[PDB]
């Protein structure tokens, strides 16, 4: 058990020591991605019969 | 002597009512059970059969009706067809006692030993007999519509048929035996649902012809004959009905089907 | 490309009859899931119906064919690749009868988590106490005290349909069956008659157990029919 | 992060009696079955008593039936143990233990020795 | 016998 | 000491909450608040693939978005040709309790694990066009829940022991371990790039691991219950995660956090797979009720109902190009929806 208890906290210790930046940040880099492969799509923006290849 | 034409029209009216409405709800049924690929099954192959039966049974009746009853070949066909469609019938719900029997009694069934076998079976062996009657008939007799008795030529066809309404009998009360033992070995509930369950094989095992199965050819003037005739009109026209309400539209899983599918369509 | 198609169909073909051939065999073959503690006997149930992260054992009786997974080099934590077993006909269940301050107590709550579970609830179990001649010579020898692990044995009786073996003692007779009641306590409450279970009373030698579970699948089968007939 | 800290547990005379507190955190306290386990020294993990998702439904081991109960406290999302009637063999480190999945009725592994969403536990000394 | 054979012969016969 | 180490870790686990808490200045509900609903995602059934006898417990779709590999527990392995329907290869397995199966980028090969704790490799192109085992990984201590090939000669697998492994195909030998699971990894998922991978276990937690050097780069939290499934979001910097608590739930690597939650009332039982689209816009959630689900990624609100299963949903997958999904289902048939 002392083994484990060491490598739970030195996972933590990994885990604290790494930098975060801002969820704002993030979730403006996901919109964007959204944005930009939205036409990419066939499931949020369908096919037609001729492209749909499981017409 | 109107009373017995009488007597004729009213088991006409009532067995035609019934006929009727059960090809109508033997045609929904059969259509149900098709349109559905998750139904498809030995024991649902084998209703369609049943239904089939049902639906032939009652068109056969009604073409002789009108033939015969509104000694040329169409008469004689149509009469060859009514008691071929009968027998049919009869033999696949033997058919449907012998599949229930064997699914229980035999300790593992094997649907690809016994299906073609099966079905062979019910559509064949009226057939068989059918076939020798009408051979005898045309050899021996070849009067008239065939509509005619001649001496005992029309057992060459009756006999075969009691003998499978003799033996599901004994499978009915067998089976209604052994769900005793499935109740028995897992009170007002178990009595109760073995009576829903004899109940509901009534219809699928036509044991209702076992009451009047060994009467024989009554005169027509009698209280039993008259007790006989509108008792076996009457449930014989309804019993596909029945079967069909208690098989397919009764039936939990096809209830479930037709849900789903409504559910989806709205 | 029309040759590619009918190539494509021809494998398709040669594919679908061995299907069909496999269907066959796999459909005359049924699926036992045996699970059991370590010293519950059930290794010696393994080998006397035979004489890795699972073991498969085929066996045949009356010319019908059995396929019994002894799930060994597995952890403990079941609530996953139990779900694997939903489709067997059935779980033999081994219990250690004459047995962690309470064993029996953590065998009663895995037979409980198995019929409660949401996809055992249809799978059917079989259940082999397997601990008889152990549990008679311990209850004879007066070091079972039963009324303390389970208090329930202080004011238990001998249902009347439950009879005795011949030549066994009473006291014998009326620890199993007190066992047998408790898994069955689990079993009745909330069986909704969508899965049962065959309560065995099972030695670790016995020759008829490869039997029992014979009389017990059939009978599975049968009531699996006499479901699909809405009878059941 | 599921976290099930306890408290309350301690040396305490034969025959006396203790309230053992967990605390809850990191889940629907009212959505999950809760038991209490123990571990004596030397032994294995044993099971103790299970409350259900609303309260009403109670067991115990057949050991401490009449002697321990259960309770849960969903507004204050915390799982209690009662000890009356202490014995020495009730010496052990007592586990909070949670089933692993909500409004289920099956709580399969909370005994398991390498358990996921089990308490660190409380040490009792009778 | 047969109810609809039986009914059929005697509207046969008679 | 054990009681300096357990304290120790509750500071630490205390400062990463902070932190956490400190780096959610906006909420991704209101960040999205200016994009307009997709509306109704109303897709069909346009392909049944059927032929498997048990239970459905896998599938993996081809990087030709055409050939599919799906596992059932009778012992089969069979490749779809999804637009035609016509099975390719019905490949019988050694053992027949399959949990999960790979199909290889290029084609060649595929793979399958589960109780027997052993991956094997199916080679596809033979000399003589039959398949056989190529290769027959052992080594794991207990059943085998997912496995994703990196190339013909690496392949990550995760088990139920716990741990997760790359395996060099060609020598059979583990060339890595990934260890700090508390419970059994049910899922994983390569990043585009396939230089970091998430795994979600029954600890409810999931893991981000580097595959060059081992270690567990990020743990996050916050589901409930058992995580049962896992992918990134296609740009890599995000993933998504199932679990028994009937809720599934986006998190972000660079926030290591939390990023929103995709729950209903209605909805209590758990998800079993879960697959983002090509855009990521829609996530598609398999679930015990025997329904599919397809979340506005963005909005949490519910787009879609994948309705049709007669059993549970096993397995989902979604193409490399988008056209199609397909699910599988404990009733033994792969439907493909658009």
């Amino acid at each position: 058990s002392i083994a484990q208890a060491r490598k739970l906290v030195e996972q933590l210790k990994m885990e604290a020591n790494i930098d975060r930046i801002k969820v704002s940040k993030a979730a403006a880099d996901l919109m964007a991605y959204c944005e930009a492969h939205a036409k990419e799509d066939p499931l949020l923006t369908p096919v037609p019969a001729s492209e749909n290849p499981f017409r | 002597e109107t009373r017995e034409r009488e007597v004729f029209d009213r088991l006409g009216m009532i067995y035609t009512v019934g006929y009727s409405v059960s090809l109508a709800s033997l045609t929904v049924a059969v259509l149900i059970l098709a349109y559905f690929r998750r139904l498809h099954c030995t024991r649902n192959y084998i209703h369609m059969h049943l239904f089939l039966s049902f639906m032939l049974r009652a068109v056969s009746i009604f073409v002789k009706d009108a033939v015969l009853y509104s000694g040329y070949a169409g008469c004689r066909v149509a009469v060859t067809f009514f008691l071929y469609f009968l027998a049919t019938n009869y033999y696949w719900i033997l058919v449907e006692g012998l599949y229930l029997h064997s699914l229980i009694f035999m300790a593992f069934f094997s649907e690809k030993k016994y299906l073609w076998g099966f079905t062979v079976f019910g559509w064949g062996l009226p057939a068989v007999f059918v076939a020798v009657w009408v051979s005898v008939r045309a050899t021996l007799a070849n009067t008239g519509c065939w509509d005619l008795s001649s001496g005992n030529k029309k057992w060459i066809i009756q006999v075969p048929i009691l003998a499978s309404i003799v033996l599901n009998f004994i499978l009915f009360i067998n089976i209604v035996r052994v769900l005793a033992t499935k109740l028995r070995e897992t009170t007002r509930q178990q009595y109760r649902k073995l009576l829903k369950s004899t109940l509901v094989l009534m219809p699928l095992f036509g044991v209702h012809y076992i009451v009047f199965m060994a009467t024989p050819y009554t005169e027509v003037s009698g209280t039993l004959w008259q007790v006989q005739m509108h008792y076996e009109m009457l449930f014989n026209s309804f019993q596909g009905f029945f079967v069909a309400i208690i098989y397919c539209f009764c039936n939990g899983e096809v209830q479930a089907e037709i849900k789903k599918s409504w559910s989806r369509w709205t | 490309q029309r040759n590619e198609e009918k190539a494509q169909r021809e494998a398709n073909k040669k594919i679908e009859k061995q299907l069909q051939k496999d269907k066959q065999v796999y459909r005359a073959t049924h699926r036992l899931l045996l699970l059991g503690a370590g010293e519950s006997g059930k290794n010696t149930i393994v080998k006397q119906m035979r004489i890795s992260g699972i073991f498969e054992t085929k066996f045949q009786v009356d010319k019908v064919n059995f396929h019994m997974f002894d799930v060994g080099a597995q952890r403990d934590e079941r609530r996953k690749w139990i779900q694997c077993f939903n489709d067997v006909t059935a779980i033999i269940f081994v219990v250690a009868s004459s047995s962690q301050t309470n064993r029996l107590q953590a065998a009663l709550k895995l037979f409980d988590s198995i019929w409660n579970n949401k996809w055992l609830r249809d799978t059917s179990v079989i259940l082999f106490l397997n601990k008889q001649d152990l549990l008679a010579e311990k209850v004879l020898a007066g070091k079972s005290k039963i009324e303390d692990y389970f208090p329930e044995f202080a004011r238990y009786t001998t249902p009347e349909d439950a009879t005795p073996e011949p030549g066994e003692d009473p006291r014998v007779t009326r620890a199993k069956y007190f066992i047998r009641d408790e898994f069955l306590r689990i079993s009745t409450a909330s069986g909704d008659g969508r899965h049962y279970c065959y309560p065995h009373f099972t030695c670790a030698v016995d020759t008829e157990n490869i039997r029992r579970v014979f009389n017990d699948c059939r009978d599975i089968i049968q009531r699996m029919h006499l479901r699909q007939y809405e009878l059941l | 992060q599921v976290q099930l800290q306890e408290s309350g547990g301690g040396l305490v005379q034969p025959g006396g009696s203790l309230r053992l507190s967990c605390a809850a955190s990191g889940f629907t306290f009212s959505n999950y079955k809760m038991n209490w386990v123990r571990q004596a020294p030397g032994k294995g993990l044993e099971w103790v008593s299970d409350i259900s998702q609303s309260g009403a439904s109670i067991s115990y081991t057949g050991s401490v039936k009449g002697r321990f109960t259960i309770s849960r406290d969903n507004a204050k999302n915390t799982l209690y143990l009662q000890m009356n009637s202490l014995k020495p063999e009730d010496t052990a480190v007592y586990y909070c233990a949670r089933c692993p999945a909500p409004f289920t009725r099956d709580c399969f592994d909370v005994t398991s020795t390498t358990y996921a969403y089990r308490g660190q536990g409380t040490q009792v000394t009778v | 016998a047969v109810a609809e054979i039986q009914l059929m012969h005697q509207r046969a016969k008679w | 000491e054990l009681d300096q180490l357990r304290q120790e870790a509750e500071q630490l686990k205390n400062q990463i909450r902070d932190a956490r808490k400190a780096c959610a200045d906006a909420t991704l509900s209101q960040i999205t608040n200016n994009i307009d609903p997709v509306g109704r995602i109303q897709m069909r059934t346009r392909r049944t693939l059927r032929g498997h006898l048990a239970k459905i417990y896998a599938m993996h779709w081809g990087t030709d978005s055409r050939l599919l590999v799906s596992a059932s527990q009778d012992g089969k392995l069979i490749i779809w040709d999804s637009y035609t329907t016509n099975k390719v290869h019905a490949i019988p397995l050694r053992s027949s309790w399959v949990m999960t199966c790979a199909y290889a980028p290029s084609g060649n090969y595929v793979a399958c694990g589960g109780l027997d704790n052993i991956c094997s490799i199916y080679n596809l192109k033979t000399r003589e066009g039959n398949v056989r085992v190529s290769r027959e990984l052992a080594g794991h201590t207990g059943y085998l829940s997912c496995c994703r090939f990196l190339d013909d000669n690496q392949i990550v697998t995760s088990s139920g022991d716990t741990t997760c492994a790359l395996w060099d195909i060609e020598t059979g030998q583990q060339t890595t371990t990934f260890t700090g699971h508390t419970g059994d990894v049910m899922s994983l998922s390569l990043a585009p790039d396939t230089r970091l991978f998430v795994s979600g276990a029954c600890d409810a937690s999931a893991k981000l691991w580097d595959v060059r050097e081992g270690m567990c780069r990020q743990t996050f939290t916050g589901h409930e219950s058992d995580i049962n499934a896992i992918c990134f979001f296609p740009n890599g910097n995000a993933f998504a995660t199932g679990s028994d608590d009937a809720t599934c739930r986006l998190f972000d690597l660079r926030a290591d956090q939390e990023l929103m939650t995709y729950s209903h009332d209605n909805i209590i039982c758990g998800i079993t797979s879960v697959s983002f689209s090509k855009s990521g816009r829609l996530l598609l959630a398999g679930y015990d009720d025997f329904n599919c689900n397809v979340w506005d990624a963005l909005k949490a609100d519910r787009a879609g109902v994948l309705a049709g299963h007669d059993n549970r949903v096993s397995c989902l997958g979604v193409t490399d190009d988008g056209m199609a999904v397909a699910t599988g289902s404990w009733d033994s048939f792969l439907k493909i929806w658009n």
